[PDB]
């Protein structure tokens, strides 16, 4: 058990109805085609010995009929497939985004916001192109193939044989070959590929006091010597894909050749018509095979997005006090943020009480991209915007809400690009003040800020009087506390 | 050998089609000679066409690997150029672009190039021959090329209404969801932890059927491009069948006929079939071209005279003497790098003119400039490696020792515990901030220079290490040399002769 399989019944599998009938459109559309090229083959040596023009009357409304249907079938085939696929991938998106609004401190913190955005948007189109590049190549190759091994092997079981090994090795064996290849070829010489990373991350930002010496060619030379190894490593690891891009014409010929010859032995025993069928049968078949060469592909990546999906330090107790001010520092590699969230999840006590009373602020909070009373309305909807305009007025947006075109009506378009860096701050700290939570933790609230004005907003925040007062209990995980100050200092290791 | 192999296909296609036609032809009529020849003449064009695709495989291959090399190597070097205006703002697509951002190019360079020379060359020789062998089908053929443009323009005509809206919306959407999911811890440590997940159902189901529209409405060149390719077949065969039964024309030519149309119409699906893959390698190419052309660097061939010259700056009423020490203040981040930078010649000099010896920087000999100055930036080079090539690679140094005695070095030598071959990391890893910065004052106080330009020598530093290196500075100055700093502290304010005070506008 696979965790392919694992998570394909985990996404809440498709609707089967709707698996069939895309799998039903496609197999129609392609038997169509191939019952037109036989039906062709008959009409023409059924026309060649002479007979009364009644017979070839329905053999021609049948050719163009299954002309059409072949074209309208597969459009038709098409969109109906790629519905199924994207309906699976949407609901598999909403079940997965379920799943991460759960009371347990899980992995939904263990993970940043950016690549949590990089593996829910990606992951789902890799997840519905798993419906697009295996339900229909395979099924419909499989289907075909047996159907028309059929045709053959009525015919002469003689042949058949030779068609039907044909088309499993070209099906087969040229896309497995294809996917190895691919897969060897992107991960040999994985530390050449090093050297991307060494040059273009070092002559990128370091361009000037590079170029003032001249060091700049000798950086060239060492970059661009290791990037041609790894090119040379690269086409040696790639070079037997080309077999494999080869293999289905070999194939076609190869049945062919043996499509002729086993008709030679056998066109006196049988119908003219029947020989031209076996005989121009086999050329034709192979259509269905060639749309995979990329289904092993797609289920390798496939493969390993579902891996990635799938894959979704203790701290000292602190003693608080309903009012207490907490000045927590430490040096970059202690767990001061793990411990403002273990003392938060120690005073909510896990779920089964309505009146939350502490809840973290990450400095790497997002901001969403609506007006500004909705992304400050996200702690508490209830506040009206005289409220808003006093916090603003307040941290220091007084001014920068006065130029705003609607207000707090602003849309805001990128979310955090809309503002500055120290102006997001502001906002977030805003956002904190609107919060009515009892206790309410900080995670340096001093950075990115004005020089003149981020001590004065620590000095604000820390003291117990000046912008939360009294009953409301206020830590911070700072870097830049004053030297002389004063509340307790909890000092990590 | 790319358009040869191309060609090699095509007739070994063709003459392919046409040899089968003609042996079934043959041994239809007669069941009773020409399994000989006939038989071996077709294994033979079958074998050099594969070889021929093999060969075309294997060389797609290098030359894709080739072209990536050459274009990355190309962009890097064009963006490292001087003017860091355009490398501040650049530098994120520069590093996007080496990276795995050119390897999407492979598939263009694969299955859309030789699909579409194969088109080119393969489809209008088999109309040739099949025009030679019979020229009504050819005739029906021809008529139904020339309809592929006109039904697909006039379709993408007629509808481009619903797909720029359909797009517009579907945009739109994709990008509340990003946003949305994107803040989901946000929301995690407040109230409303679950009350957004009915907003993302009718969010999906609304950008599911958007995409819905906007596929159903770009799949019709699709259906147009089968229907005519199946419509062609289907009206080859009903002609040859109903005007042979008339005993009027031979069946070696219907049978050519009928298996070189779909000869003719295959190499036009499979380049539809590969476009769609390849729209990604054809932007990343041409964002990488939009970033080489641009750069053009001039300057002229004064050359100073030997000494320490002159500087002046008009515009802040700044004339830098040798032999003395300078020091900028300031607020942060007001045109001080942008001005050294400036006066390092790199790029224009944002307040006003700068002189040199009085003469202006753009008729400086660059080349001979750079080499009389010791310019040591906020970030000095720190290589992977050890820690003796990291000291060398800014030129070599003619007295490190004495140097480093002066600036303290080595006590930092000292500890290490193979002395200057500590291995060193990417970006100093294995190695202190200000010894960093102290390895940065030994690259750069020991140089040959007459003109001293530091960006904050006192980083990371204590007070005797920086009383040490203001001491090592102010005999280098002494030494008659223009050392000019930006330092904004008060030890580094008074040790510097005169101070200049740029203001912001």
């Amino acid at each position: 058990h696979d965790p392919l399989l694992r998570l394909t019944l985990e996404l809440l599998r498709p609707r089967l109805g709707r698996f069939l009938l895309a799998a039903a459109l496609g197999v129609l559309s392609l038997g169509s085609a191939l019952a037109l090229a036989g039906i062709s083959a008959w009409l023409i040596t059924r026309a060649w010995q002479m007979p009364p023009v009644l017979d070839l009357t329905v053999a021609v409304v049948a050719v163009r009929a299954l002309g059409i249907s072949r074209g309208v079938l597969g459009y038709c085939q098409r969109l109906a497939s790629h519905d199924s696929a994207l309906r699976a991938a949407a609901n598999a998106r909403t079940g997965l985004y379920r799943k991460l609004a759960d009371a347990p401190p899980d992995e939904a913190m263990r993970l940043p916001s950016g690549e949590l955005v990089a593996r829910l948007g990606p992951a789902v189109d890799e997840l519905a192109d798993v419906l697009v590049r295996a339900l229909l190549p395979i099924v419909v190759a499989v289907v075909l193939g047996c159907a028309a091994v059929g045709v053959i092997a009525v015919i002469s079981p003689a042949s058949a044989a030779v068609l039907a090994v044909c088309l499993v090795v070209a099906g087969v064996v040229a896309p497995a070959l294809a996917a190895r290849a691919a897969h060897a070829s992107e991960t040999v010489a994985a530390e050449h590929r090093s050297q991307r990373d060494t040059a273009g991350m070092l002559a990128l930002e370091h361009a000037p006091e590079l170029r003032v010496s001249g060091r700049l060619d000798s950086v060239i030379a060492t970059f661009e010597r290791h990037h041609r190894a790894w090119g040379e490593a690269a086409d040696r690891a790639a070079a037997p894909a080309a077999v494999a891009a080869a293999m289905p014409t070999a194939a076609m010929g190869v049945s062919v050749v043996g499509a002729v010859i086993a008709g030679i032995a056998l066109a006196p025993t049988v119908a003219p018509t029947t020989a031209a069928i076996l005989m121009l049968l086999p050329l034709s078949a192979f259509e269905a095979t060639t749309a995979l060469p990329d289904a092993a592909a797609q289920l390798m990546r496939s493969r390993v997005a579902a891996r990635r999906l799938l894959e979704l330090p203790d701290v000292a107790t602190v003693d608080l006090a309903p009012g207490d001010r907490l000045a927590v520092v430490g040096p970059s590699g202690s767990g001061k943020t793990t411990m403002l969230m273990a003392i938060a999840d120690r005073l909510n006590g896990a779920g089964g009480e309505t009146p939350q009373r502490a809840a973290v602020f990450a400095e790497d909070a997002h901001l969403f991209d609506t007006t500004v009373r909705d992304n400050l309305l996200v702690v508490r909807g209830d506040a009206t915007d005289t409220e808003l305009v006093a916090a603003l007025d307040r941290v220091g947006l007084g001014e920068w809400l006065a130029g705003l075109p609607d207000g707090l009506s602003t849309v805001l378009v990128g979310g955090a690009a809309a503002v500055s860096a120290g102006q997001r701050r502001r906002l977030l700290i805003a956002r904190a003040l609107i919060s009515a939570f009892p206790v309410v933790l900080l995670d340096e609230p001093t950075e990115n800020l004005d020089a003149g004005d981020a001590r004065q907003m620590l000095e604000g925040l820390l003291t117990p009087g000046a912008l939360f007062a009294a009953d409301r209990t206020v830590v911070v995980a700072t870097h830049h506390l004053p030297p002389g100050f004063d509340c307790p200092i909890v000092r990590c290791t | 050998s790319y358009f040869q192999s191309n060609v090699v296909i095509a007739g070994c296609t063709i003459a392919s089609a046409v040899v089968l036609a003609h042996i079934v032809a043959g041994i239809i009529t007669n069941p009773a000679t020409d399994w000989a020849p006939g038989l071996v003449a077709l294994a033979v064009l079958w074998s050099v066409r594969v070889v021929a695709q093999w060969f075309q495989g294997r060389l797609s291959q290098r030359g894709a690997t080739a072209v990536i090399g050459e274009l990355s190597r190309q962009v890097l070097s064009s963006v490292t150029t001087s003017s860091p205006r355009r490398l501040a703002a650049d530098r994120d697509s520069a590093a996007a672009v080496v990276t795995r951002g050119l390897d999407g190019l492979r598939p263009y360079f694969t299955g859309y190039l030789p699909a579409v020379v194969l088109a080119g060359i393969l489809t209008p020789a088999a109309l040739v021959v099949m025009a030679a062998y019979d020229w009504q089908a050819a005739a029906i053929v021809v008529i139904a090329l020339p309809l592929i443009p006109i039904f697909m323009v006039l379709i993408g005509l007629l509808t481009a209404e619903r797909s720029a809206a359909a797009l517009t919306a579907m945009t739109t959407l994709q990008g509340r969801m990003l946003d949305l999911i994107a803040g989901i811890p946000t929301l995690r440590a407040v109230g409303r932890a679950g009350g957004s997940v009915q907003r993302i159902a009718e969010l999906s189901a609304s950008h599911r059927r958007s995409t819905m529209a906007t596929l159903r409405i770009s799949f019709l060149s699709a259906l147009v491009l089968e229907l005519l390719a199946t419509l062609g077949v289907a009206l080859v065969a009903v002609s040859v069948g109903l005007r042979l039964v008339f005993g009027d024309m031979t069946l070696a030519a219907g049978l050519t006929a009928l298996l070189l149309a779909p000869e003719v119409f295959w190499p036009l699906r499979r380049v539809g079939a590969a476009f769609h893959a390849a729209q990604d390698g054809k932007t990343a190419a041409e964002q990488a071209l939009r970033l080489c052309a641009e750069p053009h660097p001039p300057t002229g061939h004064e050359v100073v005279p030997a000494g320490a010259p002159v500087i002046e700056v008009p515009a802040l009423k700044a004339v830098m003497e040798p032999g003395r020490v300078t020091v900028l203040t300031g607020p942060n981040g007001v045109g001080k790098s942008t001005l050294l930078q400036a006066i390092l010649g790199l790029q224009e000099s944002p307040c006003g003119p700068i002189l040199v010896a009085g003469v202006e920087v753009g008729a400086l000999d660059r080349s001979a400039w750079w080499g009389r100055l010791a310019w040591m930036p906020h970030r000095p080079v720190l290589v992977p490696g050890t820690v003796r090539e990291n000291l060398e690679l800014l030129g070599p140094v003619p007295g490190l020792d004495e140097v480093c005695r002066s600036v303290g070095f080595d006590e930092v030598l000292g500890e290490l515990p193979d002395g200057s071959e500590t291995p060193l990391g990417r970006g100093g890893v294995g190695l202190s901030l200000g010894q960093r910065q102290r390895l940065g004052l030994v690259r750069a106080l020991g140089a040959p220079a007459d003109v001293l330009l530091l960006d904050e020598p006192t980083a990371h530093l204590d007070g005797a290490l920086e009383d040490r290196v203001l001491a090592a500075i102010v005999a280098r100055a002494r030494a008659g040399a223009t050392v000019v700093m930006v330092g904004h502290r008060a030890p580094v304010l008074a040790a510097a002769d005169h101070v200049v005070t740029m203001e912001s506008s």
